[PDB]
C-alpha cells in the first residue's frame, strides 16, 4: 500500500534462491546439395 | 468419393493450421508473463 505519510512502504526479500533458464538458438540449417539430374531421370538415358 | 481418392491433403492443412494456433497460444503466454510484475500497488481512484 501507498503511504500518505513522507515514510514509503518498502517490500524486500528475507530469503534469496538461484534458478538456471535455458534458452537454445538456433544458428545454423542442415546444408543438402541435389544432384537435380539423379533426382529427375534416376540415371535413365531417355529422360536425359 | 473424388476426395478420398486424394487420401492425405485435408489432414495435412488442418494439422499445419492446428500447430500455427497452438505456436500463436504459446506467444501469449510468454509474453503475458514477462508483462506480470512480482510487486504491485494497488490502482486508486485518483491514482498519480
Amino acid at each position: 500500500d501507498q503511504l500518505n505519510s513522507s515514510y514509503f512502504k518498502l517490500s524486500i526479500p528475507t530469503n534469496f534462491s538461484f534458478g538456471v533458464t535455458q534458452e537454445y538458438i538456433q544458428t545454423t540449417i542442415q546444408k543438402v546439395t541435389v544432384d537435380c539430374k539423379q533426382y529427375v531421370c534416376n540415371g535413365f538415358q531417355k529422360c536425359e | 468419393q473424388l476426395l478420398r481418392e486424394y487420401g492425405q491433403f485435408c489432414s495435412k492443412i488442418n494439422q499445419a493450421l492446428h500447430g500455427a494456433n497452438l505456436r500463436q497460444d504459446d506467444s501469449v503466454r510468454n509474453l503475458f508473463a514477462s508483462v506480470k510484475s512480482s510487486q504491485s500497488s494497488p490502482i486508486i481512484p485518483g491514482f498519480g
